C-alpha cells in the first residue's frame, strides 16, 4: 500500500495511456487502409510496367553487353542497398526486423 | 549463548523468526491492559526489541555472528516489528513473493538488500564494483519494467535494451540450488565461492554471456557452469 492517492493518479494514467493508445490503433487502422487503396491504385500503372518490361527483355537477346541497366556485370564488388524504415518509432518489432 | 561469548568462544547465532517474539510480545501487552499503538501493537515495541537485540551485539571478549530471520506480516514491510527490527542489522536480506513465485527460490530482493560490509576498503575493490553495477542494473530495469509492461521491448533504445536483458539474466542468475532444496528441485546443491560469484557477475557484466539464452542462468553455479550447460546445449 503506497497510498489510496497514489494509486489513483497511476490508475488515471493508465487509463489515460490506454485511451491514446487506442486512438492511435484506430487512426493506424485508418491509415493502413488508405495505404492499402494507394497500393491498389499504383498496382495496374506497375503491372502494365512490367509487361511492358517482359516483353521487351524477351525481345533483346544477347545485346552489346546486354544494354545498361540490364548488364549482368560480373565481377561483382560493389552492392548498393535500399532500406526502406518508418519515420517514427512505435511499430513494434518492424524496425528492429 | 553469552556464556560462550563470554569465555571467548565464537558463536554461530540463529534466531527464527523475531516476528515472533513481537507478536507474543504483542499478544501479552493487550492482555496486560496496555495501550495498544499503530496495528495493535504494544508501546513498549521498541524497548522490546532493544533488549533482545542489544544482547546480540559481539563484543571484544567474543564474536556472536547472528543470522536471524524475520517474519513480515502479509507482504507489509512497513509493519512495525519488522520496521524496528531493520535498525539493529549490520546486514539486511529482504525476501521478496513476486520473486519466489517467479521460481527464482533464493528470492532476495537485490535492491532491497543492504550490507555495512559492502566498502571497497572492507570486501574489496572489484567486489564493490560488481555489486554496486548489478544494482545499478538492476534498478534501471526496475525503472523501466511499466515501459516493458505496455510497450513493450522493442520501444527501448539499444543500450536500455542490452540493460534489461543483462538485468534479467541476473536475475535468473541469482538463483542457486541448495543442498537443502533438492526435494523441489532436481539439481544437486551448488556452493559458489565469493571470489567466483564476483568474477562470474563481472563476466556476466562485461559482455560474456549476451548470446547465451536467459533460461542457461537458471539454477547455476558461477558462470563456468553457465557456459558448460550452454555448450552443452549447443
Amino acid at each position: 500500500m503506497p497510498s489510496s492517492r497514489e494509486i489513483k493518479r497511476r490508475i488515471r494514467s493508465v487509463k489515460n495511456v490506454a485511451q491514446i493508445t487506442r486512438a492511435m490503433e484506430m487512426v493506424s487502422a485508418s491509415k493502413m487502409r488508405r495505404a492499402q487503396r494507394n497500393v491498389l491504385a499504383t498496382r495496374p500503372y506497375a503491372d502494365r510496367m512490367r509487361e511492358v518490361m517482359a516483353n521487351l527483355t524477351a525481345r533483346v537477346v544477347g545485346a552489346a553487353r546486354r544494354g545498361t541497366l540490364l548488364e549482368k556485370r560480373e565481377t561483382v564488388k560493389s552492392v548498393a542497398l535500399l532500406v526502406v524504415t518508418p519515420d517514427r518509432g512505435l511499430c513494434g518489432s518492424l524496425v528492429a526486423n | 549463548a553469552e556464556y560462550f561469548r563470554d569465555e571467548g568462544r565464537d558463536i554461530l547465532l540463529f534466531i527464527d523468526n523475531i516476528f515472533r517474539f513481537v507478536q507474543a510480545g504483542s499478544e501479552v501487552s493487550s492482555l496486560l491492559g496496555r495501550m495498544p499503538s499503530q496495528v495493535g501493537y504494544q508501546p513498549t515495541l521498541g524497548t522490546e526489541m532493544g533488549e533482545l537485540q542489544e544482547r546480540i551485539t559481539s563484543t571484544k571478549r567474543g564474536s556472536i555472528t547472528s543470522m536471524q530471520a524475520v517474519y513480515v506480516p502479509a507482504d507489509d514491510y512497513t509493519d512495525p516489528a519488522p520496521a524496528t527490527v531493520f535498525s539493529h542489522l549490520d546486514a539486511t536480506i529482504s525476501l521478496e513473493r513476486s520473486i519466489a513465485e517467479r521460481a527464482i527460490f533464493p528470492a532476495v530482493d537485490p535492491l532491497a538488500s543492504t550490507s555495512r560490509i559492502l566498502d571497497p576498503n572492507i570486501v574489496g575493490e572489484e567486489h564493490y564494483r560488481v555489486a554496486q553495477e548489478v544494482k545499478r542494473v538492476l534498478q534501471r530495469y526496475k525503472d523501466l519494467k511499466d515501459i516493458i509492461a505496455i510497450l513493450g521491448m522493442e520501444e527501448l533504445s539499444d543500450e536500455d535494451k542490452l540493460t534489461v536483458q543483462r538485468a534479467r539474466k541476473i536475475e535468473l542468475f541469482f538463483s542457486q540450488p541448495f543442498t537443502v532444496a533438492q526435494q523441489f528441485t532436481g539439481r544437486p546443491g551448488k556452493y559458489v565461492p565469493v571470489k567466483k560469484t564476483v568474477e562470474s557477475f563481472a563476466r556476466l557484466l562485461n559482455g560474456e554471456g549476451d548470446h547465451i539464452p536467459e533460461s542457461f542462468f537458471y539454477m547455476q553455479g558461477d558462470f563456468d557452469d553457465v557456459l558448460a550447460a550452454y555448450e552443452a546445449s549447443q
